[PDB]
RNA sequence: AGAUACCGUCGUAGUUCCGACCAUAAACGAUGCCGACCGGCGAUGCGGCGGCGUUAUUCCCAUGACCCGCCGGGCAGCUUCCGGGAAACCAAAGUCUUUGGGUUCCGGGGGGAGUAUGGUUGCAAAGCUGAAACUUAAAGGAAUUGACGGAAGGGCACCACC
């Protein structure tokens, strides 16, 4: 706490309140943009129609097809 | 060094520095004993019996060792009030 | 690339971002 | 390019403190020596050794050696163990006293002495070195 | 990482030294940047002074001198040699070797 | 030392502090030589209390006489001035001495030959023979100097303010350090000067060895 | 500028400590030092002081031992309860055997451990160990 | 095998002429023989090791890996220490560090918490200790806690005898090589922090150099 | 090879002044500001003091120009086991697990990005405010050893030269 003084407890609570979005893992719960954006919307789990299927390549040096479904 | 009971609890009790006060650790290698031989008023000579003052590490690289010994040594009873 | 020149065009298709939002005004 | 080496050098030097007495000015002398004082089995790392201690035999007569502390270097200091000179410097009746120390022997029981003399003091102060 | 205490320059409370150009270069160094070097030296050395004497009408006349302040910037101080990497110690010897 | 009239700086001693030149001292002073001097002259040079020069060295003798062994307590010098001033210290006292090349790792180093364990070290230069200072740091050996105006109190336990620059300054600094060790041990009364002559310990120049074959021919 | 009078004047006294010096000239003498300096004095860290007083703020020199490691001050003034009091004498003192945090309670400035006994806390001041 | 002593310090322990160690720590004199503590503290003395650490220095055509031992060492009554020594194989740094493990065995002060009755247990104040970044702060503990701490800093703090503490490593603790080191200087500085029990003025009672000098002048030159 | 490049020759706006706009720089001491405390020394800059003499208008003083120090504040320096720090380094980056003198701004893995968007000022260029989706196991700081350099300096050789 950069400011001690004994009537600033609305200067630590709002800087904590403002620098706390500057945290990747709070902003993540909090806003309601990456809430929308998970293609399950808050599930655990999700049943899917398979409409295709990918053998996706492996990424570096382990070369390999990682035969991956389209959901 | 007390328990409750009152005996020796701990292994050994260490030296304390003489100009500070500040103990002296186990391995303050810089540490120093500092016999100085008694003089007779009359004689001029060594006695038997001697008078030490001992002084931590922290204090010989500070550079007032010999202006504690030396004020260890003004108002003990060795050099002169006057000096 | 230099941070410069990375800088100067971004700033060059900023300007063409604008031109191609002008147009429906 | 004949330059001595570690075995030949130390080796010379282990020999003349050990044996100051055995050795001498002359090689031919002291090559026979190293017959006796080492158990070489090299005729060519004999001469290399017992050349070299000639060398230094020759620097024990002119001073002392680097690598030596024989009875003859506790002789040295025996010699001047008792040096008395002529009175020195600390048998004087007129010595320089600097006329501001005539003040620090005032305030002492030392006020005015027998075997001293006074100066006066030097104006004009100009003692340092010019900066740069 | 900081290599000199001083920033590789000789101001300390300015923020700005108006720049005296290069002489090898003309690189725009500024002032207290600039490795200078005063020259005070004669217009004609040691060989052809032998001779100018006999050629001189006057009574034994002594040569003027040529003096040229240089402005070397940093990249022609090292180039022409004027200047030098030293070790990480001997950079902090401002002692001028004669 | 202390109020003691016996142990009062004598007329005898004052007169070898003037004219060996210990009362003049350098141009510079360190901080902590304040306590140890009296006023600065005219020409930058620094005035040292003969008094504050008398009394530390008679502690800086019951220092060397607390120690029971005479043997351990080394004595060093390594600048030219104290070599011999520090070698006829040796044999009279019964110490050990350091007449020039100290070897740095001596008190620390086991398995080097020259292993000395001292007890208490004697030192000419703080400056010079800075080296057994540092290893003096390194085991439990107390430090004493026979320092100057312009030497540092730095790692030195006891200081003895002299001039050890001059030549002929630093052996009658040595010899009153190596009276007042044997008047207390038991060699020497108060009452009748000592025989061996403090020129003695002066270190002699080669060039004026070169010199008394002529001088008195 | 000092706006802690017990703060800036025993920070003055901790680095004379650290370093070893006899004796310290403080230069504030506010009635909060005093009866800070007696609390340490009263329990035996620090030796005895004396107040140089002028037609000023007045000045304090105080006779330290190395017996004291650490003066430490803690600013603001927080209320402290009896039961809060347990906590602040565990993160702020080393030892729940030596070690004292001085606190102004209404009854006057004391250690925490006679506030204790007397059963009466208030603002807290700081810590001396 | 003999251990025929070299120094000073190590020529009176031989002889069973100096009592025991407990004057060692008191006049702070080097013990740089490792024959002293496998006499004395040797008994009851347990050598386990933490870590086994090779390093590269790049050479001109390949790398000339080494080996490090970070070798713990203790008692199991108030006495630890560190001892780290680089060499090219496996065997010879483990047996070459307990040596320089022996040569920097501390003295810890253990003592009591609350109230001060029965057997010493803990540490008797929060003392710290950092070397690099790493912080290893240890704090008194009420009794039979256990030292609640990582696996490095409680294998030191289980052969000091310390049963009861409370630990704070702050910093890159990944790194072992700070993270022994700092927890060691901690118990280290038990004895370097000055508590009100030791205001009984400590007299300066004649060193074994002293007491022990005529022994010390007809064994050797 | 090609240089709407380095090199050269011209040369437009520009560079210059006045009147407005613009508000950004490695605007760096990459180090907020007021206050306290904690080593040493040589310097210097300004002011004031104290202290022999030298020269200056000699016609003695006031006083400069020097000179020994002192003090106040500023610009940096030098040294040090004060102490810190990841180190390089720093009397500040110190007094910080033994953590609180006050107060402002501000950082939260790397990118995406100072981008999108709204708001706002500007004549325009652009400024301040400023995300997110998606992406990734590192990006980085300091230091050490080697290799390397179209870096500097010192060597050795008729598998170099003379």
């Amino acid at each position: 706490g950069k400011c001690r003084g004994l009537r600033t407890a609305r200067k630590l609570r709002s800087h904590r309140r403002d620098q706390k979005w500057h945290d990747k893992q709070y902003k993540k719960a909090h806003l309601g943009t990456a809430l929308k954006a998970n293609p399950f919307g808050g599930a655990s789990h999700a049943k899917g129609i398979v409409l295709e299927k990918v053998g996706v390549e492996a990424k570096q040096p382990n070369s390999a097809i990682r035969k991956c479904v389209r959901v | 060094m007390q328990s409750n009971a009152g005996e020796f609890v701990d292994l050994y009790v260490p030296r304390k520095c003489s100009a500070s006060n500040r103990i002296i650790g186990a391995k303050d290698h810089a540490s120093i004993p500092m016999n100085v031989a008694e003089v007779d008023k009359v004689t001029g000579r060594f006695n038997g019996q001697s008078k030490t003052y001992a002084i931590c590490g922290a204090i010989r690289r500070m550079g007032e060792s010999d202006d504690s010994i030396l004020r260890l040594a003004k108002s003990h009873g060795i050099v002169s009030q006057n000096f | 690339m230099r941070a410069k020149w990375r800088k100067k065009r971004m700033r060059r298709l900023k300007r063409k971002r604008r031109k191609m939002r002008q147009r429906s005004k | 390019g004949r330059v001595r080496t570690k075995t030949v050098k130390k080796a010379a030097r282990v020999i003349i403190e050990k044996y100051y007495t055995r050795l001498g000015n002359d090689f031919h002398t002291n090559k026979r020596v190293c017959e006796e004082i080492a158990i070489i089995p090299s005729k060519k790392l004999r001469n290399k050794i017992a050349g070299y201690v000639t060398h230094l035999m020759k620097r024990i007569q002119r001073g002392p050696v680097r690598g030596i502390s024989i009875k003859l270097q506790e002789e040295e200091r025996e010699r001047r163990d008792n040096y008395v000179p002529e009175v020195s410097a600390l048998d004087q009746e007129i010595i320089e006293v600097d006329p501001d120390t005539k003040e620090m022997l005032k305030l002492l029981d030392f006020g005015s002495l027998s075997n001293l003399q006074v100066t006066q003091p030097t104006v004009g102060m100009n003692f340092k070195t010019p900066r740069g | 990482t900081k290599k000199r205490r001083n920033n590789g320059r000789a101001k300390k409370g300015r923020g700005h030294v108006q720049p005296i150009r290069c002489t090898n270069c003309a690189c725009c160094v500024p002032k207290d940047k600039a490795i200078k070097k005063f020259v005070i030296r004669n217009i004609v050395e040691a060989a052809a002074v032998r001779d100018i004497s006999e050629v001189s009408v006057f009574d034994a006349y002594v040569l003027p001198k040529l003096y040229v302040k240089l402005h070397y910037c940093v990249s022609c101080a090292i180039h022409s040699k004027v200047v030098r990497n030293r070790s990480r110690e001997a950079r902090k010897d401002r002692t001028p070797p004669p | 030392s202390g109020a003691l009239d016996v142990l009062q700086m004598k007329e005898e001693d004052v007169l070898k502090f003037l004219a060996a030149g210990t009362h003049l001292g350098g141009t510079n002073l360190d901080f902590q030589m304040e306590q140890y001097i009296y006023k600065r002259k005219s020409d930058g040079i620094y005035i040292i209390n003969l008094k504050r020069t008398w009394e530390k060295l008679l502690l800086a003798a019951r220092a060397i006489v607390a120690i029971e062994n005479p043997a351990d307590v080394s004595v060093i010098s390594s600048r030219n001035t104290g070599q011999r001033a520090v070698l006829k210290f040796a044999a009279a006292t019964g110490a050990t001495p350091i007449a020039g090349r100290f070897t740095p790792g001596t008190f620390t180093n086991q398995i080097q030959a020259a292993f000395r364990e001292p007890r208490l070290l004697v030192v000419t230069d703080p400056q010079a023979d800075h080296q057994p200072l540092m290893e003096a740091s390194y085991v439990n050996l107390p430090t004493i100097a026979l320092c100057n105006t312009d030497s540092p109190l730095h790692y030195v336990d006891i200081a003895i303010p002299c001039n050890n620059k001059g030549a002929h300054s630093v052996g009658l600094m040595w010899w009153m350090l190596a009276q007042e060790v044997l008047r207390m041990r038991g060699t020497i009364s108060r009452e009748h000067p000592w025989e061996v002559m403090p020129d003695l310990y002066f270190y002699r120049d080669p060039e004026e060895i070169e010199k008394e074959e002529q001088a008195a021919a | 500028v000092r706006m802690n009078v017990l703060a800036d004047a025993l920070k003055s006294i901790n680095n004379a400590e650290k370093r070893g010096k006899r004796q310290v000239l403080i230069r504030p003498c506010s009635k909060v030092i005093v009866r800070f300096l007696t609390v340490m004095m009263k329990h035996g860290y620090i030796g005895e002081f004396e107040i140089i007083d002028d037609h000023r703020a007045g000045k304090i020199v105080v006779n330290l031992t190395g017996r004291l490691n650490k003066c430490g001050v803690i600013s603001p003034r927080f209320d402290v309860q009896l039961k809060d009091l347990e906590k602040w004498q565990n993160n702020l003192l080393p030892s729940r055997q030596f070690g004292f945090i001085v606190l102004t309670t209404s009854a006057g400035i004391m250690d925490h451990e006679e506030a204790r006994r007397k059963h009466t806390g208030g603002k807290i001041l700081g810590f001396f160990f | 095998k003999e251990w025929l002593p070299v120094t000073k310090l190590g020529r009176l322990v031989k002889d069973m002429k100096i009592k025991s160690l407990e004057e060692i720590y008191l006049f702070s004199l080097p013990i740089k023989e490792s024959e002293i503590i496998d006499f004395c503290l040797g008994a009851a003395l347990k050598d386990e090791v933490l870590k086994i650490m090779p390093v590269q220095k790049q050479t001109r055509a390949g790398q000339r890996t080494r080996f490090k031992a970070f070798v713990a060492i203790g008692d199991y009554n108030g006495h630890v220490g560190l001892g780290l020594k680089c060499s090219k194989e496996v065997a010879t740094a483990i047996r070459g560090a307990i040596i320089l493990a022996k040569l920097s065995i501390v003295p810890v002060r253990r003592g009591y918490w609350g109230n001060k009755i029965g057997k010493p247990h803990t540490v008797p104040c929060k003392v710290t200790g950092r070397c690099g970044s790493v912080l290893v702060r240890l704090i008194p503990a009420p009794r039979g806690t256990g030292i609640v701490s990582a696996p490095v800093p409680k294998k030191l703090l289980l052969m000091a005898g310390i049963d009861d503490c409370y630990t704070s490593a702050r910093g890159c603790t990944a790194t072992l090589g700070n993270f022994a080191k700092a927890t060691f200087d901690a118990i280290s500085k038990t004895y370097s922090y000055l508590t009100p029990d030791l205001w009984k003025e400590t007299v300066f009672t004649k060193s074994p150099y002293q007491e022990f000098t005529n022994h010390l002048m007809k064994t050797h030159t």
